[PDB]
């Protein structure tokens, strides 16, 4: 979620393989059934979520091309969707992707203190990933539960 | 660049619109007399901004070309030359020029020898007459100038975009029923 | 390293390269390419570098900005007005 | 502000300050500047031929005024008497040599000129 | 009609497609082009249509020699007679 | 026999071509192979007709498509390893092949394949456009080259290919017969049933499970390579990756991503490669097999 | 429905379908724009066309807003001025200071609009946006810092062409328009991307750093690299030519030109013959005078009996040159205008309908079904391919018999052999019923198919199929039979009436009028004497005992007839290089020296002779209708109609190398080496 | 004294004369065989 283009990485090359599991294929079939038969182009986001779940919480370029081929839509459309939506990690992340809310309510509640405490505990800076592939800090916008701030989210799943 | 229809109905205006039909004078023309007759019969009878068929008119070295000033002892090639009359539109590179074009008829002359001199590589033109194009408000004025100066003229009529219906709603269109075949 | 090879053309933006930099002495009547090639890559911590070609405004070229956050880490970028090449100090 | 002999300057690194924008050519009232440019092998936008006809040029200074990078500068040299007409067809070689020779005084004047607005 | 190939080198019909002055030659060609082509397989029989064009039958015999016949307001019989005369005059021409 | 994977799951990836960087799903592979078969049928290929294979390692996709199309159409394929015009002519005379698919840019000795073919059959140079071949062999009706340029008396692979229409296809594909010969390697002929049996035996010997991806290095024209590659993918739904002429270094670079992947290694590639720059890439090879 | 509106208090009437911008343009008031394009979709991103409406508080986007009855538009109001200034300030914010180095300095609509409407001074004093450059190939140079995110390039790529690579990737000020992955934009219409891009973000790489707009003189002419014909503008700074562009001609050009016609003019800059030459037996070429060359040629002609004299028609032969050559050969008694026996076009030049596209270039927009036979519109006439893409996206179905090329639009591949044609002719094929059901069907056949050895049989089969299926219908008043040619010289020869089938098997004196394609040593007898009228020495100049320089299409004032039968006038931009003379003048001088003077001494007299031969060629930029189409295309009884069992192929292998000029060009060589490997594929792109 | 180089370069910028064969050359029928002088490599033919 840093660059608006493909980062030149040896571990994210076109040669990297990716194949959906049969459970993922069944889920894709269910999603297509939910969506209109002709409008298969609307299933990009569920497919990206399934790819993230299958992989280590990131969407490989090969996986994106596979999604485009399955949906019979240009790969450029999938690229645009992934780049536009920030919840899709286009590069590998750590075991714990901490997402600290930094909007005005959390800032008033003391989000900066929580961020400093997290940095001190994890021995890493905001945004930067820890040396070991264990922690990845990020600053995000309003996650919704402002009345309960300060707040964080892990793996885009647990608040 | 377009006066109201039949706004001018003068004899001079009608003569300017009309083009003369050639008379075979040279030996080659007499030999090709049938070709001259065919060309006279086929070429458009009158020239108007609403025309659509291009044509080439031979120079009329007649008493009408008495107003030319480019027939001098030193230079005797300017008169009788063939020009091109067309509307120069804005380049495709840009759509809103600071100085828009296409509002006037351009008269152009084919350029003669153009050579780069050895001492400095600077460009030189064998003739200085065809360096700058001429501009006229109306094709009638351009043709009148050509007749007065004794220059022959090819005329190429302009082409413009065909008007098409434009609406932002066309971006969103319902493809149809899925079962449709 | 054939200058006309496809790889060389792609790397040099589809222009025939001159490794010796001597042909420019005649083509453009100057050794400025050779002179500028001596300057090494300037490493800048920030992702975006501002260049004015001098110490003060109006003493160089118009103020320009160059992105050092290349899609491939560490790739130098050359200023268009001057041949100075800047790269991010990856750490 | 004296306008003497046209010359071409360089950056302190030695790179040419002239980029082939042809603003000076367009502004030259006497059409005394001829510029032809081709991309350099390194990819720089540099001219391949930059000629000034000193006999056809009026020492107005529009070239230096229109130069956006202070590449062409009318330096203070005025003792440029020539015996052959061909010697007054200044070329890129001549302009670069003049700029190299007269850079100190030209730079000194440019310092004050730039500081005046401040 | 069978000797056109040997007698002539080319036949051409230049006329108008919407003029009564050409109507006769137009109809004759439209009716007899295939007949003449079958009679002479490889002979060149060119047809040219131009609005407000004077009808003309151009017979090229040999050595860059051509004869042009004005066929305006001529019935199909007159066109046949003119073509026959052009074909027969090949011996006199060469 | 060749549509079980399509019936089960056609969206799954079928084969990968690392050398030319193109991956085909089961549906795409079936479509291309059917197009090739329809093209041959339209040209007039019948059951038992002989097609000679003279395509180098790099054209892995062409080799695989030709093999599968020939299997579908009941056309026997004879690989030929000839570096000389004498050997090429001897093979042509012995086999009486109806077609000859080759790689023009490949170099044999001091001459290219196209040059050798022209030398063997000078009639191709002056052959008319759209004219049938009148050659000494009297049976080599079709000559096909996998090259960018075109030559007289030869047709390109894409030109030969014919993609059948859904409602405008008058061509017919004869039912694939298992006993019909498919490959003629040396003096031994392999049928489709024999190739399937070889696939099963190799899988059992190498513990090749369904989810284990297979890699093939070198020429794919070998019967063992065909068995353990595209045929294995079409039978058991496995995932095959062809590296073509890529050396061990690039093969390992590709292998890194794949886990517990079987590898088929060619002796020519082994001789060509000097040593493994990064042995860590093969730390999880799972199993290794040799042709 | 006509509706009355007011523009600056000026009454006007427009139909409801009009938008505010369209009404303003019709009434003559200009409105600035950056993203709106006439031929592209409607987008409201830039919002520079904002105007003031009395009853609308918010500014109204003129480009994407329809007129309303009683609307009071104030385009000269202070509020409109403020809106334009604000939008211009926002656009210029973050815009790099690259005007001196930007190749669009003189043709920058952004600069023009900022000078005319926007403010004169900026307030943004902060770090600007910086974007990495991208590599789109040797045809487009990219400077993304100058991009304004107007998406015009993306819309052109997705709509005008079938390539889908460009897109707006990212969100916010960090959004970047372009390919997410690093790949080249290698579409055949990549040149028009620069034209559509208004802020010099994408520029003409070959033309980069060359010149400026204000020092260029423009001439309108017609393209020759493609038999389709295109209305182009040639810009020159003295002798040098540069920046060939399209010009609006909707009937044939539709504002777009192909990369070949856009970047093949560089071939004229090198490998040019500039003096008459003679080759010795040892093979040492030596320059000679025109007088000596013409005298020796005339002596050879006089010595040689007319029986063993033949000619070859070149690719770029024009009406005047072909007429002069025909008259000279007729006066010498020579009637065979072909020497090559390997491949000859099998079509009779009697009727124009039987060797010209009966339906015009716009006939695809009207036909419901289009069947191609050995035709690759993407490689030949790419503009026609884009028109076919538009037609098939609106209403049209495309069928193909031959090679399955990567067309930008979906097509139904019936086959590649003559079996499909035989079945269709017999009527058993379902496509016969399909054509009968369809209204206004069209058949497009490439010239290679008719040039096949069985070209006559294939042509007769096409005639009978068309007659049976109604492609030539009197009730519909439709003639969908078409032939796509590959040689403008061949088209001109057919127009003048030269028979392509007349071939001299054994010729002692060969006149090659600038022919460089299909030449082989076997065609020329070892003992023959060859006179080659040409402009490039890549080919044909090595078979020539005498070589005579000639003029090119940019250097010759002549007439050209395109594939659809439209006759245009190619104008003189620069004089022929060196000692080159016009080919018709050379032929006239040769005739006079040989003793058979021609009856024309100038262009006017030569065009009178052209009128004698075929008067319709004197109506420039016009297609003369023919009423003998049915008679010409009628199927005869007893014809062979026997096809061969071989694939139908396409002659084009490398789109960037098809003629001598393209082969001699450097930009074309760069495009070839950069695109051939990426575009070559033995398989079909199943995605489209 | 080196004016020839400059003049030739200026002439070639707009029109470069074709370098015709000189001296004895190989002949194939009525055709002189000469190797192509194009610096660019024919990648498709080579591979
Ligand atoms: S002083 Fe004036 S006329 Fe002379 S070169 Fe400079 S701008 Fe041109
Ligand atoms: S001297 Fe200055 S104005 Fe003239 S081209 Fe060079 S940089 Fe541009
Ligand atoms: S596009 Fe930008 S840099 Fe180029 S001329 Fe226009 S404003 Fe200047
Ligand atoms: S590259 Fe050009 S055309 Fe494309 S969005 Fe940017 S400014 Fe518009
Ligand atoms: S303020 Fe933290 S989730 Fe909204
Ligand atoms: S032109 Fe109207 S918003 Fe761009
Ligand atoms: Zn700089």
């Amino acid at each position: 979620s840093r660059l608006a283009a493909h980062r030149k990485n040896d571990d994210n090359s076109d040669s990297v393989p990716f194949e959906f599991t049969p459970e993922n294929y069944k889920e894709i079939e269910k999603i297509l059934a939910k969506y209109p038969l002709k409008q298969k182009r609307s299933a990009v986001m569920p497919l990206l979520y399934l790819v993230q779940e299958q992989n280590n919480n990131w969407v490989p370029l090969s996986a994106m091309k596979k999604i485009a081929k399955l949906l019979e839509m240009p790969e450029i459309d999938v690229y645009e969707v992934a780049t536009f939506y920030t919840m899709y990690n286009r590069e590998p992340v750590g075991k714990f992707h901490l997402q600290i809310c930094g909007t005005t309510p959390c800032q008033l509640c003391g989000s900066r203190e929580i961020t400093k405490a997290i940095e001190e505990y994890t021995q890493t800076k905001l945004g930067h990933t820890s040396a070991d592939g264990k922690w990845t800090l990020e600053e995000v916008e309003c996650l919704g539960a402002c009345s309960n701030a300060p707040m964080i989210q892990v793996n885009n799943k647990w608040v | 660049m377009l006066l109201p229809k039949n706004a001018i109905q003068s004899a001079r205006y009608f003569e300017i619109q009309k083009i003369p039909a050639k008379i075979a004078k040279t030996a080659n023309e007499k030999i090709l007399s049938v070709g001259v007759a065919q060309k006279n019969n086929i070429q458009p009878k009158t020239v108007t901004a609403q025309g659509q068929i291009g044509f080439v008119q031979h120079p009329q070295l007649d008493s009408s070309c008495q107003y030319t000033q480019f027939y001098t002892p030193q230079r005797r090639d300017i008169r009788g030359r063939v020009a091109r009359i067309y509307i120069q539109d804005t380049n495709h590179m840009h759509d809103t020029p600071q100085i828009p074009e296409g509002y006037k008829w351009t008269l152009e002359f084919e350029r003669q020898a153009q050579y780069k001199t050895p001492w400095m590589g600077w460009s030189f033109n064998g003739d200085t007459f065809s360096k700058r194009n001429h501009y006229f408000c109306t094709l009638e004025d351009a043709i009148s100038y050509c007749k007065q100066m004794g220059f022959g003229y090819e005329v190429s009529f302009p082409r413009s975009r065909y008007h098409t219906r434009k609406s932002y709603a066309d971006n969103m269109l319902w493809p149809g029923h899925d079962n449709a075949v | 390293l054939n200058p006309y090879s496809y790889e060389a053309l792609k790397e040099n933006h589809w222009l025939v390269s001159d490794s010796s930099k001597k042909n420019s002495e005649w083509t453009h009547k100057s050794n400025a390419e050779q002179l500028i090639a001596k300057v090494p890559i300037i490493y800048v911590d920030s992702n975006i570098v501002r260049c004015i070609g001098g110490t003060e405004i109006n003493a160089g070229h118009p103020q320009v900005y160059i992105q050092l956050d290349t899609r491939k880490h560490g790739t130098p970028q050359t200023c268009k007005y001057c041949g100075l090449r800047y790269a991010k100090k990856m750490d | 502000l004296f306008r003497g002999e046209h010359a071409l300057r360089r950056y302190p690194t030695g790179e040419e300050r002239c980029i082939a924008c042809k603003l000076c050519q367009s502004a030259c009232p006497a059409r005394a500047i001829t510029i032809e440019t081709e991309p350099r092998p390194d990819g720089s936008r540099r001219t391949v031929r930059y000629d000034i006809d000193m006999t056809k040029c009026i020492y107005c200074g529009f070239c230096q005024e229109a130069c956006p990078v202070d590449a062409i500068v009318e330096g203070p040299n005025y003792e440029q008497t020539a015996y052959l007409h061909e010697d007054l067809f200044y070329d890129k070689y001549k302009l670069l040599e003049n700029g190299d020779k007269w850079e100190p005084q030209i730079a000194r004047n440019i310092e004050y000129l730039i500081n005046q607005p401040l | 009609q069978k000797l056109i190939g040997t007698n002539l080198r080319e036949l051409r019909f230049v006329f108008c497609q919407n003029s009564q002055r050409s109507l006769g030659l137009r109809n004759y060609i439209a009716k007899n082009y295939w007949n003449l082509k079958n009679q002479n397989p490889n002979f060149p029989l060119i047809v040219r249509e131009c609005e407000e064009a004077d009808p003309y039958i151009i017979a090229r015999y040999q050595y860059g020699v051509e004869k042009k016949a004005f066929a305006a307001n001529n019935n199909e019989a007159e066109i046949e007679n003119i073509i026959k005369t052009l074909v027969e005059q090949s011996n006199k021409v060469n | 026999p060749l549509a079980a994977q399509l019936a089960i799951n056609g969206n799954r990836n079928a084969v990968r071509y690392e050398n030319q960087n193109r991956t085909w799903t089961f549906n795409e592979l079936d479509a291309h192979t059917n197009a090739f078969a329809y093209g041959l049928t339209e040209l007039g290929w019948k059951a038992g007709d002989k097609l000679l294979l003279w395509v180098e390692k790099n054209h892995t996709s062409e080799i695989t498509t030709a093999q599968v199309g020939a299997a579908k159409a009941g056309v026997t394929l004879v690989p030929i390893y000839a570096h000389s015009a004498e050997e090429l002519e001897k093979a042509l005379n012995d086999t009486k092949a109806k077609g000859l698919l080759l790689s023009p840019n490949s170099k044999a000795g001091n001459s290219k394949y196209i040059e050798v073919v022209n030398k063997v059959i000078p009639e191709l140079y002056n052959t008319g456009r759209g004219s049938t071949l009148k050659t000494k062999f009297a049976n080599l009706q079709h000559i096909i080259h996998t090259g960018f340029y075109t030559f007289p008396g030869t047709y390109k692979f894409r030109q030969i290919m014919v993609y059948a229409s859904k409602n405008f296809n008058t061509l017919t594909l004869p039912n694939v017969e298992l006993n019909a010969p498919l490959f003629i390697s040396g003096n031994q002929t392999y049928t489709l049933k024999d190739l399937i049996s070889k696939t099963e035996e190799n899988r059992k010997t190498s513990k090749l499970n369904d989810n284990t991806p297979v890699f093939v290095t070198g020429d794919s024209r070998s019967p063992l390579s065909f068995s353990l590659g595209i045929l294995n993918s079409l039978l058991h739904g496995n995932y095959s990756v062809y590296t073509g002429a890529q050396d061990l270094n690039e093969v390992g670079q590709t292998i890194r991503f794949y886990d517990n992947a079987l590898l088929l290694v060619d002796g020519d590639i082994v001789k060509a490669t000097q040593s493994l720059k990064h042995s860590e890439n093969f730390a999880k090879l799972g199993g290794v097999a040799a042709n | 429905k006509q509706i009355e509106i007011f523009i600056d208090g000026k009454p006007a009437k427009v139909d409801d379908s009009y938008t505010i911008f369209q009404a303003c343009y019709e009434n003559g008031v200009i409105v600035p724009r950056f993203c709106y394009h006439e031929r592209l979709s409607v987008a409201g991103n830039c919002r520079m066309c904002l105007v003031e409406v009395e009853n609308v508080p918010k500014p109204v986007a003129a480009c994407a807003s329809q007129v309303v009855p009683g609307m009071k538009i104030k385009t000269k109001s202070e509020k409109t001025r403020i809106h334009r200034g604000n939008v211009m300030e926002f656009l210029l914010a973050n815009h790099p200071l690259d005007c001196p180095i930007c190749d669009q300095g003189g043709e920058c609509d952004l600069q023009d609009i900022s000078s005319v409407y926007g403010y004169g001074i900026s307030r943004y004093n902060e770090y600007k946006r910086a974007v990495e450059d991208k590599n789109y190939g040797p045809l487009v140079a990219t400077s993304m810092n100058r991009c304004i995110h107007c998406t015009r390039c993306v819309r052109f790529a997705t709509q005008i062409a079938g390539v889908e690579d460009l897109g707006k990737t990212g969100r916010g000020k960090a959004a970047e328009i372009g390919t997410y992955v690093e790949k080249t934009f290698n579409t055949e219409l990549s040149g028009n991307v620069v034209d559509v891009c208004p802020v010099g973000a994408l520029t003409n790489a070959p033309y980069a750093f060359t010149s400026r707009p204000w020092e260029l003189k423009s001439f309108y002419t017609s393209d020759v690299f493609d038999t389709l014909g295109s209305a182009i503008q040639v810009d020159t700074r003295g002798p040098e030519i540069m920046r060939v562009l399209p010009r609006i001609h909707e009937e044939i050009n539709e504002e777009w030109i192909s990369d070949k016609t856009r970047h093949a003019f560089d071939g004229l800059k090198r490998q040019r013959i500039n003096s008459p030459m003679k080759r010795s037996k040892d093979g040492n070429y030596e320059d000679i005078f025109w007088e000596e060359a013409i005298q020796t040629i005339s002596k050879k002609c006089l010595n040689t009996p007319s029986d063993q004299i033949g000619a070859i028609i070149g690719e770029f032969a024009d009406i005047e040159s072909i007429t002069a050559l025909k008259d000279f050969l007729n006066r010498l008694d020579v009637d065979n205008f072909e020497v090559r026996q390997h491949g000859n076009l099998k079509v009779s030049p009697d009727f124009r309908a039987n060797y010209l596209m009966n339906s015009k270039i716009t006939g695809v927009e009207d036909a419901d079904v289009l069947l191609l036979v050995g035709c690759n519109p993407r490689y030949e006439a790419p503009v026609l391919n884009a028109r076919i893409l538009k037609s098939t996206r609106k209403n049209l179905k495309v069928f193909n018999i031959g090679t399955n090329q990567d067309l930008n639009y979906k097509n139904v591949h019936l086959g590649n052999s003559t079996k499909v044609l035989k079945e269709i002719a017999d009527g058993t094929h379902p496509f016969a019923e399909r054509l009968k059901k369809a209204k206004l069907p069209m058949i497009m056949v490439g010239a290679s198919a008719l040039e096949r050895e069985d070209g006559a049989e294939l042509y007769n089969t096409l005639k009978v199929i068309s007659n049976k299926t109604g492609v030539i219908s009197e009730e519909k008043s439709w003639n969908g039979f078409n032939i796509l040619h590959k040689e403008m010289g061949r088209i001109n020869a057919l127009e003048l009436g030269i028979n392509p089938t007349s071939v001299n098997k054994n010729a002692k004196l060969v006149f090659i009028l600038g022919a460089d394609n299909n030449l082989r040593p076997e065609d020329i007898p070892a003992d023959a004497f060859v006179v080659y009228f040409g402009t490039h020495g890549d080919e044909g100049a090595y078979y020539a005992d005498i070589i005579l320089p000639t003029a090119a299409y940019t250097e010759k004032n002549a007439t050209w007839v395109n594939t659809e039968g439209r006759v245009q006038q190619g104008r003189l931009v620069v004089m022929p290089p060196g000692d080159a003379r016009e080919d018709w003048q050379i032929i006239r001088a040769l005739s006079e020296e040989a003793g058979v003077p021609l009856p024309y001494d100038s262009l006017e007299e030569l065009r009178y002779r052209v009128a004698e031969l075929a008067p319709h060629l004197l109506k420039y930029d016009y297609i003369e209708p023919t009423i003998f189409g049915k008679v010409a295309l009628s199927a005869q009884q007893g014809v062979k109609t026997t096809l061969s069992p071989t694939p139908i192929t396409d002659y084009i292998d490398n789109f960037y190398m098809t003629d001598a000029i393209s082969r001699a060009s450097v930009t074309m060589a760069k495009c070839s080496t950069a695109f051939n490997h990426e575009k070559f594929s033995n398989f079909k792109n199943l995605a489209k | 004294l080196n004016r020839m180089r400059f003049i030739t370069a200026q002439r070639d910028r707009s029109r470069a004369p074709w370098q015709s064969p000189k001296g004895e050359g190989v002949f194939q029928g009525k055709k002189l065989i000469v190797a192509s002088n194009s610096p660019f490599i024919d990648d498709m033919s080579i591979r």
